[PDB]
């Protein structure tokens, strides 16, 4: 598994691969690991599949619940805190092997400068969190290859689309050097999933765009 | 020297009726795009119309702290139920039922009856056809199924009759707003609480209509 | 006797509560340019009827000291825990005003004697933001009222409320609002006055007492 | 043990073998492992025999109980969820050896296209579930041989009957390569059991049809 | 749920409490140069109406011995635990005075018979510091009053309070304040007098009894 | 990690580095380890990052809570006690590896001599505390190198600024001899953080001053 | 650590060193280990520093608490008992390593002969106590050397001052033969602490007297 997230001027993008394994055995060719938890935050989760999908679901429920009770969404700080508390709560089971790590991307509507209202937040197994400020983050078995790819490719990011292409490429290199991360399957037509958040909220990138970017990368490397 | 129980019950009913009578009036009516709530509300913070679940709305009239408290209880039940089973399983009917049972038991075991009158509304989901459902729950636990409109709080007779003459099924949003404000008068742009259960929204149907847009509409 | 008319006992309770509220020192709270001003008639130097509740939320009361004081403590308690769970900017004057009313109503219905208290919760905007001061008055039964300009609590409220009705001016400075408030309160001496402000210009903690020599100079 | 399930145009079919062992010892020659939990779902369970029969019974009870209280069956999604929660509940005992894995076949009456309203759902020991979309699934010690058989035989599936024959054949190959799975006993006349679900509900395939299909396969291989 | 009008019952309770307070030995506490002086009319040699509460906080009472004695014990209890949790200099006469009042009010409302007691909590400054002695009087209902000069409790309080009003002098020495207090108390014999001081000059424990031959020499 | 604190005539200064590691891997280049818990106390915490930030936050809350209830801050003695009780409470988790040690700097307004009202207090894992009287203290993996540096450099401390320079230098030597402590990063412009407390309260040293001192040291050593 | 106590005609004296270690590392050069728990008893505690200071504090609180409730101090027997019960209560933690042993010196005002009203009492980890009757006692890592010194020097004890000198000397020999016990530091001017109890109560010996005695001993040995 591998989930990358990077800020671009005016927004944030978050992409994730599709494979799920048991040991050396490829068990799922089309899992979706990036959820839209709310109109301004998307959440990726690496790790145990059960714990992951459960985290995502329950967190979305809690954000929206407070929103319905108080008539206003939490600030990005409150959201960060609740996610952190959930993660800290799973610590006992994470030592027993059921570890799940979330990467949280959001667009702060209350930030001062709109061009840098993008937000990326990373968590460890012990619930501590860190607001990333070098422009990108990743999680999962391929995270190191993905980060080392984005470090070089990141000067190319200038808008929503270039940022999307850089995301897809980083995923391609993760998969290229790690076997637990699936690359674009040209045969079955299964590509990474992506979410874009900007001033207007969060939308899923439609599959065709990711397909074209992936084919461009693959032809570039041949 | 003891009195009686039946007499006490009659007195309680009278007290409840008086409490219901001295209150702001609310109306809810079916129109083409769903259901429309129009309440006479001067405050800007205190509200008498609320989202309950994706397609289920709620209006009330009486004592604010109590009707407000029911509002919270109703919100509570739906979320847990949805999490256990699913969003499309919570229906306006189940919620309408819960309030009635709770109210009856509560009244029988408590000290003072809730001087409240409730209206639970439901519309169909996205891309489906079904008639809006209105239920009225009274202070004792009684529940009534309304086909066209509910009027709650204050003097309900003149408003109910004016609506009886003016109501038209499949009236647009503006016409239903004019009919509802007119029958409610039986007012000014300020101090009006207006919301809709817009059947056309994808998921969350409840939507408030406030400020300049409302002024333009009226 | 035994079987009696509840409606009569309830009426008696209301009358008793009214009497308790009536025989008490008067407090006023009014909006002015820099925020909200509390001016209470208070002879003691240790016992206070005006208090900080949270960063931008203040509190004044009139009635029986031990009870209003007890509510003061309960209100302080709720805000800190809530802030720790979510955050400081999430606690609002509205939520606090609401909690007191519900608690008061339930408490009165299940307790023996009703709290002979009258509360005023005040809120101002945060630093570097524009918003009008909000005043809420919570009465002994649980009723809550939204006030645009000023609240008067305890004692005979009619003459003070009317004098304020003639003298009030929005965006009055601190000195003018103090003169108006003391004048309408008289309807006094430098001693035995409890004066505090919710100064909207402070960075975080807005509540600030105005005592002693500075107060004398102002007046 | 081995239980296969495959969609065909217009419905779903689910078949299971009959053997039950203790170590190398053949202890039951006629166990029934596929139940009709309700008018539109059948459930197979592999694993510990006790835990299996109990799961099936209790799940059927719960589906029907909610149906009687609310006056309408759960959606296929709710059913999936309840089964998943039961499975997650047995996890502690599954680590102690009492593992039971269910495979759930259903026909969604609310689906849009009737020709693809068939549904197959698979579970792991940790309660996570997956909606199968490559057309077939299996569970048990012979599951790998059964799946590798259906991958090749599946282009032959065109209706209810051809789908049934493919099911029986997949079972035959499972048994052919694994000793814990029983094949058709021609001597005692004991054949796999099968359930067919389509628009009209769930019916048990009568034994004669399975007997003829099995004899056709056996003569084909000689 | 009762016959006799609740208000009438409350009035009766107040009258009963007043009667209980009235038929009791008189105690006085007054400020003098070295701190605070307690002088009570007490015949017994074992039963006492004046007590140390904490390092600088003293306590006098008048009414029903078992009850006022019981409060004495409760007050001692609270201070020690509080000090252990935070520190000795954190316990103040004010906090203690407050606790008794709240407890008394709640207790009266929920109990059967009201405590026919009248309390006086006294505090002086620490060693090497300057601050005026503080006297608080807590009555049976929970009311608390801040006294600048002297407190008189139990029996007929008018004549003693007036005699003290004429004779009181701030910064009177120990002997003069003793003469004034015994004189106003008479409004007696060397025997049956309970006299103690909160001597502000002591390093830590300020409370100190004045009994026997030394007392006789002083008087 | 390394946090030094030293008294100077008329006040106290407290500085801390910025690195946070996981094993040999540098994970955070700009963590802030010194907080202003109140108008007269700053608190540094070495050790597990989660437990550290939590300690600081909760202690600040408690100081201010008692202040709001009683209308007067605790004495420096009471503050010392509460911090000690928190530390003693984390002991069970510290044996399990989640150890966090605080170093508390304060300015006693009630002390007799203003020139020596500065206060430094150190804690062990078992909640015992000690009021330092040789003029300086440190905590963390680099603490020994920092103390051995300040022992020699401390005769140079004569005011607020010289005391600040000595603090920064001690940090520089800690980092110079230990790899878990980060030095001044001239490339990214990240310098230690510092807090100064004197008669007028606690203020954060603005970054520019620390930058100049660090550049002076670095040029002195070349 | 080492704390000696010896009776002299008319009183008791109790002295303790100042060092506190962690392993081979000297961590505290001026700890005070002998407290005046009340007007007629002093208490020394050897062992874990936390548990020690806590014991002393809590015991003093309890003695004085009963005194305030009952209007009269406990007899020396009651005091012995309460201290013993505290010590017995710490036994579980003492097996876990947090051991603290008290040595209790008191002057019984109720004894018959004033010249022998002095009292020394020693405790083990299990709360049992023993009233010493050979005239002296000690506790801590240097206790054996201290006792073997006092056995020879004790015939010189004739009053308060000679008894004080013998105490200081015994400490000097403890430190001379054990490294965990600090001797008189002539450089920093830190000397053992001492408490004298006689008919008039308990007073701390002012430092100058201990300084002179220590210098006399040191010059005697050169």
């Amino acid at each position: 598994t591998t989930i990358v997230a990077l800020k671009y001027p005016g927004g944030v993008v978050m992409a994730g691969d599709r494979r799920s394994t048991q040991g050396n055995m490829i068990s799922g060719r089309d899992v979706r690991k990036v959820y839209i938890t709310d109109d301004y935050t998307a959440t990726g989760i690496a790790g145990t599949a059960a714990v992951a999908v459960e985290f995502a679901r329950l967190y979305a429920v809690e954000l929206e619940h407070y929103e319905k009770l108080e008539g206003v969404p939490l600030t990005f700080a409150g959201k960060i805190n609740r996610l952190a508390i959930m993660v800290r709560g799973n610590l006992a089971a994470a030592m027993q092997g059921l570890l799940a790590l979330p990467l949280l991307a959001g667009y702060d509507i209350h930030a001062s400068d709109p061009q840098s209202a993008g937000r990326i937040v990373s968590f460890d197994a012990a619930g501590g969190w860190n607001i990333e400020e070098e422009g990108y983050q990743a999680v999962g078995s391929g995270s190191l290859f993905a980060k080392s790819s984005m470090k070089k490719l990141y000067s190319q990011v200038t808008d929503g689309d270039s940022g999307l292409r850089v995301a897809v490429e980083a995923l391609y290199d993760a998969a290229d050097d790690d076997s637990a991360t699936g690359g674009p399957d040209l045969v079955r037509g299964i590509f990474p999933t992506a979410v874009i958040i900007d001033a207007d909220g969060a939308v899923d990138v439609p599959e065709s765009r990711i397909a074209e970017l992936a084919r461009a990368i693959i032809e570039s490397r041949s | 020297y003891f009195i009686s129980p039946e007499q006490a019950m009659r007195e309680r009913s009278e007290l409840a009726r008086k409490g219901i009578a001295r209150a702001k009036s609310v109306v809810a009516l079916a129109y083409a795009g769903g259901v429309l709530f129009v309440a006479e509300n001067p405050s800007r913070s205190l509200q008498k119309i609320s989202e309950l679940y994706d397609r289920v709305g709620f209006a009330a009239a009486g004592k604010f702290n109590e009707f407000d408290n029911l509002r919270r209880g109703g919100i509570q039940f739906a979320d847990t139920r949805g999490y256990a089973y699913d969003r499309r399983d919570v229906t306006g009917r189940q919620l309408a039922n819960v309030y009635a049972q709770t109210l009856g038991t509560i009244f029988t075991e408590q000290a003072k009856p809730y001087e409240v009158e409730l209206c639970v509304a439901e519309v169909a989901h996205y891309g489906e056809t079904k008639r809006p459902e209105l239920y009225r729950i009274t202070y004792d636990g009684s529940i009534a199924d309304e086909p066209h409109f509910v009027v709650m709080g204050g003097t309900t007779e003149p408003i109910a009759n004016a609506l009886k003459e003016s109501y038209a099924e499949n009236a647009s949003l503006t016409d239903a707003l004019r009919i509802a404000v007119a029958a409610l008068r039986a007012l000014g742009v300020a101090s009006l609480e207006v919301a809709v259960l817009d059947a056309n929204r994808p998921r969350r149907a409840f939507r408030r209509i406030t400020g300049s847009a409302l002024q333009a509409l009226l």
